RNA sequence: CUUGAGUCUCGUAGAGGGGGGUAGAAUUCCAGGUGUAGCGGUGAAAUGCGUAGAGAUCUGGAGGAAUACCGGUGGCGAAGGCGGCCCCCUGGACGAAGACUGACGCUCAGGUGCGAAAGCGUGGGGAGCAAACAGGAUUAGAUACCCUGGUAGUCCACGCCGUAAACGAUGUCGACUUGGAGGUUGUGCCCUUGAGGCGUGGCUUCCGGAGCUAACGCGUUAAGUCGACCGCCUGGGGAGUAC
């Protein structure tokens, strides 16, 4: 549920918790932990190539698994769990063969719960199997762009794809940001909404908050020196340019999908 | 409204067919009064007003006009 | 348990496959100790009007008494089967087992 | 005239399009009770089939050509 | 360049203006008319004789295409809706079929609102 | 609603006779009952103001029934209510 | 004690409420075919749209909202209100015969709940319509009426608001008092001889007698004759305003 916490601080007063009680209040299952050391947006020359990233908490990565190839071994729900790597919840599930494995969670998916990939599989939520079985119109998530790949549409919470249209050896997907994109009927998909719908609601009440969550201050170009940002700085505070990047590219409005190899998927750009 | 033309008719006749139809259908009478959203409280008193004035027309009729008028 | 009436309608290219369908779902109602009242299949029939652009749906009857969960199976199954055009599970009193007027 | 009257028609069936069709007019519209002649009750019911009926692609919504 | 014998004239009937349309039995349209192209505008043009000469003219432009039969479709409430297909009879064709396909909602979108007048 | 057969059990629990119907303990279980049975419901529909007002109606009457029970005779109402587990 | 009030049994009609599916018509938009100079609009124009191919016409697709005919001074609901079809959950009213309880009742200051539309918060959605706004007309002016556009909103979820000419301008409950013509929904008898004859309940529309009323009018659904309880009024303004 949402929870406004109480003024009892500046602190405290603006922040809005997302608690979920469903979730396992305890480790993680430790075979599908790896490390996940921090990088503070820097790559292999050590330099930062994106701003804004530091710090935060340590978190451990679960494998979830994307791909979703027990085909026809029905698994059932033990625990739903806390995933850092992620906004969504991730489930924690037993193959009747022994097997477990983290999926991410689809909507009122609970314990107890049974899935199954495959072909023959059941249309209901958590169930995946190649597009082409799926309905026409049905909501999918984790959704395969390059069939074997690996779900890589509709991750994130709450989120979620529309088939609007099988034609052949192509599905229409209407994505999320309502982009139309043509996708391979062989290509995977999980059936539902991805969980935790409510991450949106939270509100993170203080700049601490951010910090833990490994996000360093943004300082506005125009509170720079020319010789920083191409917004510069003048006395007191003039602005005068047209907005652009710390790099000197038009920001607002200027458009920069530059691929030609892809442009035949895209069925329609999408809109607001 | 649909007519088809049967064999030896006339078309003036063809013609007279189609407008009956038309009427019978009462299309025209749909069109003219969803050209415009009339409120639902203006359809009521509409309605109330035209069943008062005819159930009034029709007793003034029957009842009323069975004297000598002249 | 509620009796009800079911009517689906089926694709004409799929109408050999309907004798099937039929045992197939009056198998599950039996098994869920569903009794079956009546069971008329009208066969191939002429559309009042064109349905997914194709004419002459084969319409299936079947007047049912059965527990409502397998009724919302049935309606599901009938949802997902992408065989059956249209369907109308419709809730009736009794045990209506006289023949149809679409038979007579 | 009421052609239930005979009967008392102990209920209106969805399938019977042969007695719809006379509750039906040419375009596919629904009759008036007042022009037929049909019992409130039943005209009720008659409409409620009609309605089936039309879903079921037994009458048709209208006219047209096909 | 092509003869066909057979067409549709759908007669677009509005308040304010007709548009006669010759088409073949298909949809694809021949040739087209209007009171407004025949040379009458406002007052004039929303009038059945403005109708029946737009017709004429139609009749004239489809006349390459050798039209003989010819089934009338008309829609909307209009001062024509009848000097349309008396001028195209007159005019020579074998009037087969007439239908009435005046689009009635089944109470859907909103009329725009009434006006004060 | 409540079905035939739970009234009739209901009935014959708390009814002096099988063909007691209008017995005031008889009647707040048959209220009781429903109400209980209710619940569900309107855990599931809360905008379901139409039915919430007949509930109320129920609670009303049970009410009204209990107060004159427990004016009439204080040792029935006493065991009524220990056998229905309801407040006062 | 059983006549008020309630319970049980069996049926009945109903847009009563909540949830979930679905259908067809139509508008809009999108893509494509045909096709060519107009379309749109008005009292008359212009803004607008169209030779970058519109409007018209056929095909396919997307999406939202609302349910033609039936439809009715019809029905249901305490009121607000409720209208395609299907299912699931669910409240009330009414009739029939009985059986049961045995005054358990009526009204109600405070209190509590429900309460159109507009409006507000958060998150969606957005076709049509359309406050604001823009342009075109009209005009002495035109911050309007008319025209072309068009954003909140109208829709959905969950909260708030708490008001309307929320009206029957008519508080609730009960009893009594001439009639006529209907509607709707039960039910008893009559051979239903036919759609039909004679009853008996419920809700409902109009007309009208006595009586009442300032009159208008109301008139067995009273504004008649009475009883219980509540709410409210005491010249117009100031003012349902200030504190
Ligand atoms: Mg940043
Ligand atoms: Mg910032
Ligand atoms: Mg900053
Ligand atoms: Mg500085
Ligand atoms: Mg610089
Ligand atoms: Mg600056
Ligand atoms: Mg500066
Ligand atoms: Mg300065
Ligand atoms: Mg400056
Ligand atoms: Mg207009
Ligand atoms: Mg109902
Ligand atoms: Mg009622
Ligand atoms: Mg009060
Ligand atoms: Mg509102
Ligand atoms: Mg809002
Ligand atoms: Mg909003
Ligand atoms: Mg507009
Ligand atoms: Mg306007
Ligand atoms: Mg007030
Ligand atoms: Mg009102
Ligand atoms: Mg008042
Ligand atoms: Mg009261
Ligand atoms: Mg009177
Ligand atoms: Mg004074
Ligand atoms: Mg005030």
């Amino acid at each position: 549920a949402v929870v406004k916490c109480k003024p009892t601080s500046p602190g405290r007063r603006h922040v809005v918790k997302v608690v979920n009680p469903e979730l396992h209040k305890g480790k993680p299952f430790a075979p599908l932990l790896e490390k996940n050391s921090k990088s503070g947006g820097r790559n292999n020359n050590g330099r930062i190539t994106t701003r804004h990233i530091g710090g935060g908490h340590k978190q451990a990565y679960r494998i979830v698994d994307f791909k979703r190839n027990k085909d026809g071994i029905p698994a059932v729900v033990e625990r739903l769990e806390y995933d850092p790597n992620r906004s969504a919840n991730i489930a924690l599930v037993l193959y009747k063969d022994g097997e477990r494995r983290y999926i991410l969670a689809p909507k009122g998916l609970k314990a107890g719960d049974q899935i199954q990939s495959g072909v023959d599989a059941a249309i209901k939520p958590g169930n995946t199997l190649p597009m082409r079985n799926i309905p026409v119109g049905s909501t999918v998530h984790n959704v395969e762009m390059k069939p074997g790949k690996g779900g890589q549409l509709a991750r994130s919470a709450g989120t979620y794809v529309q088939i609007v249209a099988r034609d052949g050896a192509y599905v229409t997907l209407r994505l999320r940001s309502g982009e139309m994109r043509k996708v391979e009927a062989d290509c995977r998909a999980t059936l539902g909404e991805v969980g935790n719908a409510e991450h949106m609601l939270r509100v993170l009440g203080k700049a601490g908050a951010a910090r833990w969550r490994g996000v360093r201050p943004t300082v506005r170009g125009t509170a720079m020196n020319p010789v920083d940002h191409p917004h510069g700085g003048g006395e007191g505070r003039n602005f005068g340019k047209h907005p652009v990047t710390p790099w000197g590219v038009q920001t607002k409005g200027k458009k920069t999908r530059s691929n030609k190899r892809t442009d035949k998927f895209i069925v329609r750009r999408r809109s607001k | 409204p649909v007519i088809k033309v049967r064999e030896n008719e006339p078309f003036d006749v063809a013609l007279r067919r189609f407008k009956r139809s038309c009427e019978k259908a009462g299309v025209l009478a749909e069109v003219r009064r969803r050209e415009f959203y009339e409120k639902p409280t203006t359809e009521r008193k509409r309605a109330k007003a035209s069943a008062v004035k005819r159930h009034a027309k029709k007793l003034a009729r029957e009842n009323a006009r069975r004297t000598r008028l002249y | 348990m509620r009796h009800y009436e079911i009517v689906f309608m089926v694709h004409p290219d799929q109408s050999e496959q309907v004798p099937g369908m039929i045992e197939r779902y009056t198998a599950a109602i039996t098994g869920a100790e569903g009794k079956i009242h009546r069971l008329e299949d009208w066969g191939r029939r002429q559309l009042a009007y064109p349905i997914n652009k194709l004419h002459k749906a084969h319409y299936v009857l079947m007047n049912v008494e059965a527990p409502q969960e397998v009724i919302d199976e049935l309606e599901t199954t009938f949802r997902f089967n992408d065989a059956v055009i249209r369907s109308m599970v419709m809730r009736t009193k009794h045990a209506v087992t006289e023949a149809s007027p679409m038979v007579k | 005239f009421c052609r239930f009257t005979a009967e008392g028609v102990q209920e209106i069936d969805y399938k019977d399009i042969a007695t719809l069709k006379n509750y039906i007019t040419e375009s596919g519209k629904i009759v008036p009770s007042r022009i037929t002649g049909t019992r409130a009750k039943y005209q009720r019911q008659l409409a409620r089939a009609i309605k089936r009926a039309r879903y079921l692609s037994l009458l048709p919504y209208t006219d047209r050509h096909q | 360049r092509k003869q066909v014998s057979d067409g549709v004239a759908h007669i677009h009937a509005s308040f304010n203006n007709t548009i006669v349309t010759i088409t073949d039995r298909q949809g694809n349209a021949l040739g087209w008319a209007t009171a407004g192209g025949s040379g009458f505008r406002g007052s004039r043009k929303s009038t059945p004789f403005a109708a029946q000469v737009a017709a004429e003219r139609c009749a004239d432009a489809v006349k390459e295409y050798g039209i003989k039969n010819l089934e009338v479709m008309v829609k909307g409430p209009g001062p024509g809706r009848e000097s349309t297909i008396r001028a195209l009879n007159a005019a020579g064709f074998r009037i087969t079929n007439i239908t009435d396909v005046t689009p009635i909602p089944h109470n859907g979108c909103r009329p725009p609102k009434k006006r004060r007048v | 609603s409540l079905s035939t057969e739970a009234t009739a059990k209901i009935v014959s629990e708390f009814g002096r006779d099988a063909n007691d119907t209008g017995s005031t303990e008889v009647q707040v279980a048959l209220l009781t009952a429903q109400i209980n049975h209710l619940q569900g419901h309107f855990a599931e529909h809360k905008k379901d103001h139409h039915s919430r007002r007949g509930l109320l109606r129920m609670v009303s009457q049970r009410r009204k029934l209990l107060d004159y029970l427990k004016r009439k005779d204080v040792a029935r109402y006493t065991q009524l209510i220990e056998r229905l587990g309801l407040r006062r």
